[PDB]
């Protein structure tokens, strides 16, 4: 079918388990050869006697669709509404999903994937601590602002780059439902790559790997009140959830922990945890030992 | 052995073990070491509830010349580990014989009170345990190696499903730039 | 214009369906495809030219 | 009459000449699993005759103070020919039951049990914060006593058969399936009861389906009547058991 | 090809990759008794899968001057599972085999084996103006040994092979079910009984129906084949067991 | 694709329905279904087989 629409029919109905009897013949489905790299389609019928069983059983839950399609923080920041620092007075940073894990491990069980997002942002904020506490600042309007690679970048909280004449922006205000908006798949290729065993430049040096295909620019967000008597200090937090999902090529889920964000580095790790010995079955079912 | 490729070689040989268990594990797929990290077991991660049947298939690689019958058992719970080749061939099995066909399926099949176990298992949710032992022996002629390894592989078979997604207990991180 | 689906299954063994109407211009707008169940285990579990019909010895 | 009444299960035969009714469950007589409500998926073993028949536990004395006694079911009938034997090798069952309650006295006695099947009867513990025993629970055959006041001890069922070690009142066990032996009426109780769990099939040693009452509400009572003894006898008959996942036998 | 060969009763499932063929009793399949040839009037008990299934017997080991083995039927399964369990509490049973003997080698080992069920093989005493004893004709699982010399001693079988205990030509046991494990061809044996008796049904305890006899007559060799031990197992699976006559348990 | 039904009736002995349409993919978010009145008091008050038409003795 069509995966750009909200609605589908179709139950994910598991097998049902053939009644099977017994047997004396040549057939050996039992006995197959592993080395053909194809994975043996034998089920219970095949080698013991089964009843008949009508199972009702869906798959709907492990859909890529559904396995994606639920909103995970794939970043978080902080900026000030007063401080020495210019800098920081507003946040920015480069759209990936690389930064979390959670998120990144599950995109990363498919090679090449495509679907639009959508991102949902929480922002917050909090008065920072102090000796005189006692101000009365008026509700807090942001400005989340998307910059595509290429376009002027905001210098100082009040640069006439927060004009927006065409970056997209979001203005919103605290104590209102989190801002949110959806996104088309973006890419200049015809899926998003998780990987690629590759460079930027020709003679096979420059940067490897992820980075040399990312560039889907960066996200800049800074207070609209700009001032408070004291510092008060806004966290921004934003989510994407995949949705109208594609995915190719799965591999093994990551099994060493992530050193960094460019790279797919890794330290050695433990194929799995240890046990007594390659016998060793634990003794439940006693009166207690 | 977990960094080295023994991990994945279980281990038999020619003369007389019969008394011998060749190896044993229990049936959780998304908890106990043996299973947690394969691909079925990484994947049960992310979910709290499975039901199924699962398929293993033993592989034997030693010589061609190498022979041997093997009995693979599957015990439902409610008891502990079969400790004799006796009480084992008492539950689900095969009898595997090594030949041109070098794999051997032993497939689980779904038996429990509920539709459905945790794939964080508990004693109710329990599933039994697989336990392997020589049947008849690993013969050999001379000029052969006299011991070899068996492989183990799973799968699940057409009935499995997975339920309630949750977040995987094997990921983390101190900080971001992740 | 609006589409009429089923429901998923709920609590018990006409009024197990929804409507709905898209009020964007662009598809990315809409809502999330979870009734869609295809599936083809074979590009993995079997991508063997020749069919083994297991049963059969599989090699000899 | 409709006093009179026999039943036949395997190689045993029940009569009564003196009998109310027979009450069924919940108006559901036993029947085998189905195909669109299992999921264990192996061929199961019907025994059929060899386990589908009349077993009788030891029998308990109605005294004159007598306050109540208990068993718990699938366990207690564990030890009863090849019914029993089939447990131990299996690690699912299901049955239903055709309980047969016995107890005879004279046109000069008087005094009225009642026989109750209370489904899923998990029973309190006499110290409010500790735990039962499974010897607080059941005895096999034999059969727990309730008391007539207040129990102490860890791990022994709060008992005081007012409250049924439920917590409730006893008098209101009548929403369960249940028949009264009222000694100037009725000689006998009969109730069908058909398999009750929330999953299709379960482990007959781990969980109690059904705990069977009988509790005396007007005691025995009689004059010179040179019969002291009134005795109490329980019958019972598995009815359609099916046990699913074979495997070597259960650590007693 | 035909020498890959699977079998499946129950919860088990046997396979072969060096199979000869399968020899069927007098060309009899088992078969459950029919009604106009039975005379015991109750219900049978067909316990199906839980009873009908592979039990593996404790193996044997083949040396270079191994006379041969034995096994009794009906008993030697007498404490498998619920096979055993059945004979104990009925009277009357009646039940067909597949048996499967298994005993691989290499191509560089050679030795045949005659395997073969005589039916009704009663056997003779080593002290000829003796009796046997049950001892001295069965031990269960396990297994008796033939022997090379004659034997003496009161209650032991007079067991030189060359006489198989029943004193005729060992040479002539082949008008009986069997086949042979030559190890250059074959690695197993397959033999499917059916009942054989006199009577529709019997006890059994008191009868072997037919003993399972295993003699080399090519014996076990080889050179530094670092491969000496050769075991020989045996497999067998009950086939439409019925059981009449319930009652207690037999007193072991 | 709505579904009208009747309300259930207040102060008084056409204007007397209400009309529902469903919004979500689950059964589960569905409201309740306050208006289903079945009854079967027999399960519990006379699980007795052989039918007791007390009018009649109900012993003898
Ligand atoms: C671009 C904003 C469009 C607003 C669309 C709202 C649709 C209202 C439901 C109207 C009744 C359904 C008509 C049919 O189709
Ligand atoms: C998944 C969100 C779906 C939104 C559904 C709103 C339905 C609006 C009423 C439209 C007029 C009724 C059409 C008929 O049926
Ligand atoms: N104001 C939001 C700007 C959003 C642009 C998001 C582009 C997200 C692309 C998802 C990339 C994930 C991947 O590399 O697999």
């Amino acid at each position: 079918g069509d995966v750009v629409e909200a609605v589908e029919n179709a139950v994910a109905r598991v097998a049902d388990t053939i009644g099977s009897g017994p047997s004396n013949s040549q057939a050996v489905p039992a006995l197959t050869a592993v080395e053909t790299g194809h994975t043996s389609q034998v089920t219970p019928s095949d080698t013991v006697q089964t009843r008949h069983v009508k199972n009702y059983h869906s798959r709907s839950e492990s859909s890529i669709e559904n396995f994606l399609s639920r909103s995970a923080c794939v970043y978080m920041g902080e900026y000030h509404t007063t401080n020495s620092d210019q800098t920081k007075l507003f946040a920015s940073w480069t759209i990936s999903a690389r930064r979390m894990v959670q998120m990144r491990r599950k995109l990363e069980i498919f090679t090449y994937v495509r679907f639009d997002v959508e991102v949902t942002f929480v922002i917050t904020s909090k008065q920072d601590q102090g000796t005189q506490l006692g101000q009365d600042m008026p509700p807090l309007t942001h400005q989340i602002m998307y910059i595509p690679p290429g376009g002027p970048i905001p210098k100082s909280v009040t640069d006439y780059t927060w004009q927006t004449s065409t970056n997209p922006s979001i203005f919103w205000t605290e104590g209102n439902a989190p801002p949110r908006m959806s996104i088309p798949f973006i890419s200049i290729g015809n899926a998003y790559s998780n990987f690629y065993d590759g460079w930027s430049h020709f003679s096979q040096n420059g940067v490897y790997g992820y980075n040399t295909l990312n560039h889907m620019g960066q996200i800049y967000v800074r207070h609209v009140n700009g001032s408070s008597p004291l510092p008060m200090t806004s966290t921004v937090r934003m989510y994407f959830k995949p949705k109208h999902v594609k995915a190719w090529v799965p591999r093994p889920p990551r099994l060493c922990q992530y050193k960094n964000a460019s790279t797919v580095n890794f330290s050695p790790t433990d194929i799995t945890d240890k046990r007594n010995s390659i016998t060793y079955i634990p003794d439940t079912v006693k009166p207690d030992v | 052995n977990l960094e080295t490729m023994d991990i994945y070689r279980i281990p038999v040989q020619s003369g007389n073990h019969q008394s011998s268990q060749v190896f044993g594990f229990q049936v959780q797929p998304g908890l106990d070491g043996v299973f947690k990290h394969t691909l079925l077991g990484e994947i049960l991660n992310y979910y709290a509830h499975w039901s199924g049947s699962i398929k293993l298939t033993f592989v034997f690689c030693g010589s061609a010349m190498a022979t041997g019958k093997f009995l693979l058992a599957y015990a439902p719970p409610g008891a502990n580990a079969p400790k004799s080749r006796k009480d084992a061939m008492l539950g689900t099995h095969i009898i595997w014989d090594v030949g041109l066909q070098s794999s051997c399926v032993l497939c689980i099949p779904w038996i429990s009170q509920t539709h459905y176990r945790l794939v964080q298992q508990d004693e109710y949710t329990s599933a039994g345990n697989v336990t392997c032992w020589y049947q008849t022996g690993i013969v050999v002629p001379a000029g052969t190696p006299t011991s070899c390894s068996i492989m183990c592989f799973v799968s699940a078979c057409n009935d499995f499903s997975v339920r309630l997604l949750k977040d995987t207990p094997f990921i983390q991180q101190a900080a971001l730039l992740q | 214009g609006a589409q009429v689906s089923t429901q998923k299954t709920g609590a018990h063994e006409s009024i197990i369906h929804y409507t709905n109407i898209n009020y964007y211009k662009d598809a990315a707008s809409n809502s999330a495809n979870r009734q869609d169940f295809t599936q083809d285990p074979g590009k993995f579990t079997e991508p063997v030219k020749d069919i083994m019909v297991k049963s059969l010895p599989a090699l000899n | 009459s409709d006093r009179v009444r026999s039943i036949t299960l395997g190689n045993s035969t029940i009569t009564t000449q003196e009998s109310a009714n027979v009450v069924v469950g919940y108006g559901r007589w036993p029947e085998y699993l189905r195909d669109d409500e299992a999921t264990a998926e192996d061929q199961p073993t019907q025994p059929d005759v060899a386990t589908c028949r009349f077993y009788t536990l030891e029998s308990v004395t109605w005294e004159k103070d007598s306050p109540g006694w208990w068993w718990k079911f699938p366990d207690a009938l564990k030890d009863m020919g090849l019914f029993g034997q089939n447990m131990y090798y299996h690690y699912l069952g299901r049955a239903g039951y055709t309980i047969h309650v016995q107890c005879n006295a004279s046109k000069f006695h008087q005094g009225c049990l009642l026989v109750v099947c209370v489904p899923e009867a998990e029973m309190g513990c006499s110290t409010v914060d500790g735990t039962v025993n499974e010897h607080g629970l059941s005895e096999g055959e034999t059969a727990k006593k309730f008391s007539a006041t207040g129990t102490n001890g860890t791990n022994t069922v709060q008992s005081i058969v007012t409250n049924a070690g439920m917590g409730v009142g006893v008098g209101n066990l009548t929403i369960f399936p249940h028949q009264w032996i009222n000694l100037r009426t009725n000689n006998c109780a009969t109730i069908v009861m058909p398999y009750i769990n929330n999953v299709p099939m379960d482990n007959m040693f781990r969980h109690h389906n059904f705990t069977l009452m009988i509790i005396p509400f007007v005691p025995l009572n009689y004059s010179s009547d040179f019969s002291t003894y009134v005795p109490i006898t329980v019958t019972v008959a598995p009815m359609c058991a099916e046990y699913n996942g074979l495997r070597l036998s259960t650590a007693l």
